């Protein structure tokens, strides 16, 4: 189960990908949805991120790359990338070998990280983050 | 050191139990084409042996290959659909 932040910052993406029409949701999608939830950024924050460095390479790049569906027809709903699929599970699964009933954003951010050619990924790896510093703030603070 | 994600090319094979009608139709729901586009694409993976069916990140092209790749399994047809760096 979600925690109802997580849940929000979802819904809110996936809004957004429908107003622009967008035919998939990606990682991307979600590490920038990411960006503006309390668990997630607190996290990035914490790591000196350049929360408006990203939001910018990720906005762009969401454009260059996502298909568009034909303005034609509506028999279509936004579908989430493989990718966008494992990453959510790999979250759902850890938070759930914890115990603690609820998934956070900073414990999907940590998820993205395994997602190796997302560029979600590469952004977050040039942005000097690393898994372990996401997971050393969530587990400690520093 | 670090590089950004490759593209990916998403490709068609051709094989000879799937029926060319059907690989026209994968093209155009799969992959936006006209049928004018769409049935010379065919002639390619027919005739060629496979076809260069459009090129996405690799986070899309997975999804795309999958999808395309169902389908065909859904509708009794061992078309494939591959991927491949660009």
């Amino acid at each position: 189960m979600l925690n109802q932040e997580l849940e929000l910052s979802l819904n809110m993406a996936f809004a957004r990908a429908r107003e622009h029409r967008h035919e998939f949701m990606t990682v991307e999608h979600l590490l920038l949805a990411l960006l503006s939830n309390p668990s997630a950024r607190e996290a990035l924050e914490a790591c000196s991120v350049d929360l408006v460095a990203l939001r910018q390479e990720l906005e762009a790049f969401i454009e260059q790359t996502t298909p568009v569906l034909p303005a034609s027809e509506e028999e279509r709903d936004t579908q989430p990338t493989l990718s966008f699929q494992r990453v959510l599970q790999r979250a759902v699964f850890h938070v759930q070998s914890s115990g603690r009933n609820e998934v956070t954003g900073a414990n999907v951010l940590v998820a993205i990280f395994s997602e190796q050619e997302s560029q979600a990924a590469y952004l977050l790896r040039k942005h000097e983050v690393s898994r372990l510093d996401v997971v050393n703030f969530i587990s400690h603070g520093t | 050191a670090l590089k950004p994600p490759s593209m990916y090319k998403v490709i068609l094979v051709n094989d000879d139990y799937t029926p060319m009608e059907f690989v026209i139709d994968v093209l155009q729901k799969f992959f936006s084409y006209d049928v004018e586009r769409a049935t010379q694409l065919m002639l390619a993976v027919h005739y060629q042996g496979k076809a260069i069916c459009g090129v996405f990140t690799a986070e899309v092209a997975e999804t795309k290959v999958a999808m395309v790749n169902k389908y065909a399994r859904e509708n009794e047809h061992p078309l494939l659909c591959t991927l491949e760096k660009a």
